[PDB]
């Protein structure tokens, strides 16, 4: 189980899910994988997604996408939408 | 970011009833017909009786009830306008052109008319309503005031504009226009008021409040159109009435950040007529 | 709604979490089928439609004379060989709304867009079928596309100028001044922008004939100006457009500025006038080192010297004016006064930052003049002498105004064609026909600098639009290489086909022999260093075309030493923001503002998705106002080497960044050798 | 018998701040001690305290219990007075005299001042305490309007109209004086409502009226005592200032009708020196 | 306050019920002795002033180097041999401040009266001293004096133009419009106020080369001249003042005339463009029988005839336009439009009103052309021929521009001397050598109008001045019958000077032969009637002088039909203002505003008394507001029916009186002769 998080530096609310995504590491990072990647500079990944907006987060099961979530998220509403997936 | 703007464009637009004469008027008057004279005097009541609520009621109201010291003034001058200034205005021109008898049973039969009625009681219905700390209930008062500046004001306004545009009763023309021109901007600023409580509430509360506004306009579009057919009728206007009533619900609908319910109508030409510093800290100048 | 608005509407309706982009398509496709097809009138046959036009004043009978019919018919055949489909409902809606040939009711559509293009192909070849063949070939392939005024008018008698802009210096003397207001009330009456040089007049305070303190500065002929734009609109089809330009050394820099302040008083307010500032690179190194600055009362450098203010080297007469008391001048801070146009630029985008001396350190004619002043873009950079207008029945020494003939490669066509050497050259010789058909009677400096100079502008867009359906970020290091080598391959082409044509007509522009092309400065960048591409990824791209190397360069570098050059100045990348629509290209160089635009057109909401907008190139159409500004920069400082005038660069701000920032791009793009700098956009 | 000269005496005084350039009081400004500028803040920052609620709340209240349009209209007017233009001069004066950090920390003072808050407290709650229909509590909450306008204001007027006299502060000092002469109009005014309810009642009922009010405005003297020592006893003023309040408690208690309350003394004397389109016919183109 | 202010304000300064007008001649002795003696540049002699004043570039050397220096000193000694003293202040207040030549400092004062005069006079002669000394005779006395322009500016090296007026043709072309802004500001910088006729111009709505609804209509054009008049403000020491005119049937009238609303917003305003209305008895026949009246589009009128609609005459082409379906108009009520002028005058004194008709029918050069519009002091009214300005380096078809060549007569010190014969000729002698000494380079039309025309305005001054110092009223019939003695003669006298001058010289004006003085119809109505006085009591005060009688009016009549007539145009009562102070004369022959001027100068308050103002002459100075405007009507009528051109005619209105009151006294105006109406002053 992967969450995938498609933002950029220039992105406000992306900023704001840096650390809910550190504080989700801590608690969850054992079961968890966080993957982030900058649209900016990995625009293929992002195009290949059907990414048309950030910040997108994706949750991945080997491989496969099965949950998508856009904009701000908090903590408790990513660890629900993760724990959906475990 | 905008009280201190309209405190301004108030007070710069003081004006008195003494300042224009009025006795003149007994020039044009003269020669109208009856019928013109008899839907004069009735719009001209109809316009007074509808303009006392909002002096005694509205303005006062809305002032109560809207925090901020800097707004209650403004509402204050906005009140004292009404009730000072427009309601003088009208019974001036009302004493210049008809005998005491004759003002007397006008104000009698538009008191007792079904459709300037149903209007003037339905906005103080809405004032009425308001609670305190109620901030939506406040919204649906200043959604009624707005409709009453910015609207059902004009079903009036037109006749002495239509006048005024023709070179007819140019006194109380005059007036007239000075004192829908304070109302345009009573209706603005009420307005701005009402999109700041709409700004605050959710989606479905917003979606909510506009089908308020908008179920609200069609009770009051219908009843005007029948109050236009009543009074214009005589005199063979009520489809040009009809336009302009559109046109000015849809700058009432504009003051609630609203969008336009009616299509785009042109007016009658006579009434137109009548109408972020940071300073340079060097080595920025070094890349 | 109409049924392609509808259409068109759906592009925003996601469904499955995608864009719509499929019904774009089907938007034009509904477009033409429900009201173009059926409100276009057809004539049984080709002559029937050209008799039914020239009778009745549509087109010119005079360019339709040079050709038999047979000629006419087989270039309108082969316009319609390609069978062009428009590929977004914008680009057909507006053709049909700005450029196709409409009635006199503006009821019914005249002319299609292989009609359009055929009969300014015919224009443009003058008596040559093959040329015009080729022409028709061009434009229909969409690599080049004519100006606005040139596509539009082109063989029309309902027509003004195919001139797109037009610059005029203004004398300091009465005389030059209604003089100059006549002449933008004549060329903006033509259609085109007019931009006028307020450098040379004196300012505000000064003597007139001994009586001292009596002018009203330049700002009174701004207002002047402002008036005769506004009588000269159009007649309201479009706001008569003119831009004002001073120097910012002028006294009246600060009054300059003042006009187009929210709180500036109508009796000093301008609103038709856009207005341009002329920065030398003595006040950038003045405000570095906070020394205060000197503005200077023009007439007493005149009185002084026999020269205007804006004649002399601003750099070495800054210490020579500073220490002469006969040179009035007023203490003012260059850093105060660059935050002043930082924030001017942020409250309105006014004014124009023009630096003089980064268009005149690689100017090829700083001999004839150097460049003073832009055009109402800030990207038309080219020497002008000012005219001395005289009394009546006294002979005017007449100057040399600029005329700007536009005209825009379209990067993704040209790139995907491998024909940029083709396209360029055809387009230089398009440009050199709209320059010589086009005479202006009323303005005797514009046309003789139009006669004389030849100067052609041939701009360039679609470069956003290629690199992001190329997936190539428009700030990455591979996008900037890649406008390195086209533009340096546009700049070989343009030059050895001016080169041609001088040779063809025996004839180069007036003072070339004294420019940088006839010495062989302009080339030593070129003979020295080999602009092919760095990046493989670049480099494919350029596959199947011959990149001119050092070689090619010193070939071409002889031939204009031995045949001279035809046009005095030849590339300027305008902005286009009308004509890209049809072409279904990003306006200009710029980066674009939106993914998908939005725009209203009566009551209907007409979404415009960007050229080849999809969902595996979303992130690389970056809209302009999320990219770094010094990358932009970098990559108009990229652009800018390879086009001898300037570029229209604008700013795309966000509101979170403030005046210290907008004054950082500024110096940046000083820094870096941008020549103008457009527009300060902030969202 | 007195409302229409009321009516046309408040408009004919009708004024705003910015009719007064106040750039030429910032030199007799600069030259005052540290103290009297802080007691002049503090003294107009009072004031504006009590214009603010006077146009807020007690005029808009009072206008709404009382009968009768014209009544109604002069009420109207005098509460936009108060607020949009009284309470509103004072910012002009301070944004003239004043940077804005002293101008924060003196409506900071305002909130914490216990005096001042205590005023207030008393002013406002008879105010808020008016029962519709109930003519007793109307007549209550004049009585502290008119101790509001011709008593309360006076520990503030003090120390302007002390300047005036002696030709410092002179443009403030204009605007202090016409904000004066209204109050003295609003008291006189309010004064004769309350005097219309006091004499409908039986004489039992009015022994108990005088004893509210005598009781009130002793209880509000008292704590104007400790406010005018506590803004005075710095720039050495307080026994003098505490005498002309006394003179204008026995003015207010005038106005309503009753006899004055305190003995005469005399007031310092530089305090005292501080106060047509006719149309055109066939006969006219024949001569 | 000044000792001589102080005496002034003793002048209200009531003592035994009676005003102190003797302190009047104590504050003259006490202003020259305490600030004009002390504060005037001495000199050892006259040869040291004139060369200090030459040498510093003060006067002008080619008008002095034509007298020997004894012959300069001479005409001097001649004017201060008269030994001219002020006789109130406020006229040596006037001189000394406004025409009194000062250094280039202005601390002193280089000019005496005495001294401006002798230079004036020299001017005149050119190099004839008995001619110097009869004008230095002439001024000094006070008999006649040279307009503002001119006795300021003549023999002065700082100066503008001797022309107080220039009346402007505008054609209906972007070209002519350009050419009228340019020479409009050329003409301001020369000082005199510009006057333009927009009747030509077609009106809002109308076409621009077959485009339809293309023009903004005259309202842009007078945008454009507001601009442009405000551009050239002559440093700002006077504003620059300009009208503009346009007739009543042109169809802008009303957006002519919305423009001086006061509640017109500012985007339609103009503030330094004056207006006038020119009127033609066809609209007044309209709004008389309260018929529909109709407004044309003056380019339709010439598309349809060939012919402009303010040069057709139309009381005769009105019928043909109405019914003519090829021209466009709209419908008016006249009467509306009457009472839309008489509230407009009441609001703001705006527009002029020219009664086109009254013009014409005594019109003598109806040939050369109709009188279509007056000047900015509403009194100028001469034939003009609009200008055809074609594009550049191509040949312009020049017109003719009329020219303010002004002088006034004082009609006090005239009569007292007995010299109306000498005085007339004299000043017409002076005149015709000032417009003759006139060449404006940059105006081609007014150039050559005034080498062709050489038309002079010859006006009159203390009218009510001199009726009151001798005990008749303004209104009463003895009034009325000495200003008719008194114009028939001064209009003898400058004929019989013009015929005199054609004889000497062997010339006469351009297209004399057609004019009604070749012809003889001019002089009909003085060979057929008697204009001798009808009173004693005035035939007493033309006692000592031949009064010209039938048969001297068919002498002259016979001497301009053999000798012909050197000027086209010879009187025409200029408004006289802040010269009239100089003069100690009453303005204009209007009846005077106010018995005694309450005047701000500075931190004072001054007092002028109108000259002569006494206890026995008090009620004879009646204010011009009580006076009757129906028989002022009636003496400037009187008045009018000796001057060629127009008079500046200013009505004094009540506050009480209306709208329909000022109609009336338009009508009564329009029906008794009156050519133009100058001013509304409301009290
Ligand atoms: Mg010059
Ligand atoms: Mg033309
Ligand atoms: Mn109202
Ligand atoms: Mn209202
Ligand atoms: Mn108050
Ligand atoms: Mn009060």
């Amino acid at each position: 189980v992967v969450l995938a998080d498609f933002w950029a530096p220039w992105c406000g609310p992306c900023k704001m899910i840096a650390p809910v995504l550190e504080e989700l590491d801590q608690e969850m990072g054992d079961k968890l994988k966080i993957v982030k990647i900058d649209v900016d500079e990995n625009q293929e990944t992002a195009g290949k997604y059907g990414v048309m907006s950030i910040p997108t987060l994706l949750v991945l099961k080997d491989g496969e996408v099965v949950e998508t979530s856009v904009g701000f998220k908090p903590k408790e509403a990513l660890q629900e939408l993760v724990n959906k997936h475990l | 970011d905008f009280t201190q703007m309209f405190y301004n464009q108030n007070v710069k637009q003081f004006w008195l009833p003494e300042e224009i004469a009025l006795n003149g008027d007994l020039l044009t008057w003269k020669y109208l017909g009856k019928n013109e004279q008899d839907t004069y005097m009735k719009v001209l009541a109809g316009l007074t009786l509808l303009d006392t609520e909002q002096g005694n009621t509205g303005m006062p109201i809305v002032a109560e009830h809207v925090d901020g010291h800097q707004r209650k003034a403004v509402l204050n001058f906005m009140a004292m306008m009404e009730n000072a200034v427009h309601a003088k205005s009208y019974s001036n021109i009302f004493m210049t052109l008809a005998p005491t008898e004759t003002i007397n049973e006008v104000f009698e039969w538009v008191k007792q008319n079904k459709y300037l009625q149903k209007k003037a009681q339905m906005i103080v219905g809405l004032y009425k309503a308001i609670q305190k700390d109620d901030e939506i209930s406040l919204f649906k008062a200043m959604v009624a005031s707005v409709y009453l500046e910015s609207f059902l004001f004009y079903s009036g306004f037109y006749y002495p504009l239509y006048f005024y545009g023709q070179g007819k009763l140019m006194q109380s023309g005059e007036i007239i226009n000075l004192i829908l021109r304070d109302e345009a901007i009573h209706g603005v600023y009420v307005g701005l008021l009402a999109q700041e409580i709409y700004n605050k509430q959710t989606e479905e509360k917003k979606a909510e409040l506009r089908e308020f506004a908008i179920d609200l306009l069609n009770q009051l579009y219908e009843n005007e159109l029948e109050y236009t057919e009543d009074l214009y009728d005589q005199v063979g206007l009520s489809h040009d009435v009809k336009k302009f009533i559109r046109y000015n619900a849809n700058k009432a609908l504009m003051n609630l950040g609203f969008d336009p319910y009616f299509e785009e109508e042109d007016i009658n030409p006579i009434v137109l007529n009548g109408l972020t510093v940071e300073p340079l800290k060097d080595d920025d100048f070094y890349f | 709604v109409p049924k392609w608005i509808q259409l068109n509407n759906e592009i925003m309706i996601q469904k499955d979490g995608k864009f719509q982009f499929d019904k774009d398509k089907e938007a034009v496709h509904s477009y033409f089928v429900d009201y173009i097809n059926q409100n276009t009138v057809f004539f049984h046959n080709l002559k029937e439609k050209l008799d039914y036009l020239v009778e009745n004043q549509y087109y010119e009978e005079e360019f339709l004379s040079l050709y038999s019919f047979e000629d006419i018919k087989e270039v309108f055949k082969t316009a319609y060989a390609k069978k062009f489909r428009f590929p977004s409902f914008m680009s057909a809606f507006k053709f049909y709304n700005d450029y196709a040939l409409k009635t006199n009711d503006k009821k019914k559509i005249l002319e299609r867009y292989e009609d359009r293009i055929s009969i300014v192909a015919l224009f443009f070849a003058n008596g040559d079928t093959e040329k015009a063949k080729e022409y028709v070939n061009l434009m229909i392939n969409q690599e080049y596309q004519p100006s606005t005024p040139t596509f539009l008018n082109a063989g029309r008698k309902r027509r003004g100028e195919l001139v797109s802009c037009f610059l005029l210096e203004v004398n300091d003397s009465l005389n030059d001044i209604s003089r100059a207001i006549d002449i933008s009330m004549q060329l903006s009456k033509l259609g085109g922008g007019v931009s006028l040089n307020l450098s040379k007049l004196r300012a505000k305070g000064e003597a007139i004939k001994d009586v001292e303190n009596a002018t009203k500065g330049v700002v009174g002929v701004m207002k002047l100006l402002d008036n005769a734009f506004r009588y000269a609109d159009q007649m309201g089809q479009r706001q008569g457009s003119g831009a004002a330009y001073l120097n910012i050394f002028h006294r009246d820099i600060n009054d300059f500025l003042d006009t187009k302040k929210i709180s500036a008083d109508e009796d000093v307010r301008v609103k038709t006038l856009s207005i341009g500032v002329v920065i030398p690179d003595k006040f950038v190194e003045l405000a570095r080192e906070d020394k205060a600055a000197y503005v200077f009362y023009p007439h007493t450098i005149y009185k002084e010297y026999g020269q205007h203010m804006d004649e002399m080297d601003m750099n070495e007469m800054y210490d020579k004016f500073v220490d002469n008391p006969r040179v009035k001048k007023e203490k003012i801070n260059p850093r105060k006064l660059l935050e002043k146009l930082a924030m001017l630029r942020s409250e309105s985008g006014y004014p124009y930052i023009m630096f003089q001396d980064n268009v005149n350190k690689v100017h090829a004619n700083n001999h004839i003049s150097k460049v003073k002043f832009s055009n109402l873009c800030s990207e038309v950079l080219q020497a002008s002498q000012v005219s001395s207008y005289t009394d009546y029945d006294e002979e005017d020494e007449i100057g040399l105004d600029i005329s700007c003939n536009l005209g825009s490669l379209n990067i993704l066509n040209v790139m995907e064609h491998k024909s940029i050497e083709k396209t360029v050259k055809l387009a230089t010789d398009s440009l050199t026909h709209v320059s010589e058909t086009t005479d202006i009677r009323n303005a005797p400096a514009v046309r003789r600098a139009n006669k004389a100079m030849k100067s052609i502008g041939l701009g360039a867009m679609n470069l956003h639009g290629y690199l992001a359906q190329n997936g190539i970020a428009y700030e990455s290091p591979e996008a900037r290489d890649f406008a390195n080598t086209f533009f340096m391959m546009v700049n070989f082409y343009s030059i050895q086909r001016s080169a041609e044509i001088a040779k063809e007509k025996g004839e180069t522009f007036d003072q070339y022999e004294g420019s940088t092309y006839a010495t062989g400065e302009y080339f030593d960048k070129y003979v020295s260093t080999d602009f092919s591409p760095k990046y493989e990824k670049i480099a494919n791209l350029f596959e199947g075309m011959h990149i001119p190397t050092t070689e090619d360069w010193k070939k071409l570098k002889a031939f204009v030493a031995e045949h001279g050059m035809y046009h005095s100045y030849r590339l300027c990348i305008a902005p286009t923001g009308s004509i890209s629509y049809v072409q279904s290209s990003t306006a200009s160089v710029m980066p674009i503002m939106e993914r998908i635009e939005e725009r209203t057109y009566g009551n209907s909401k007409t979404y415009y998705p960007m050229p080849g907008l999809a969902s595996n190139n979303w992130f690389f159409y970056k809209e302009a106002y999320d990219m770094d500004m010094f990358k932009v920069v970098d990559m108009i400082a990229t652009i800018q080497q390879h086009i001898d005038q300037g570029i229209s660069f604008t700013l795309f701000l966000k509101d979170t960044m403030t005046t210290r920032d907008l004054n950082r791009i500024d110096l940046y793009a000083h820094h870096r050798g941008i020549k103008t700098i457009y527009y300060a956009r902030t969202k």
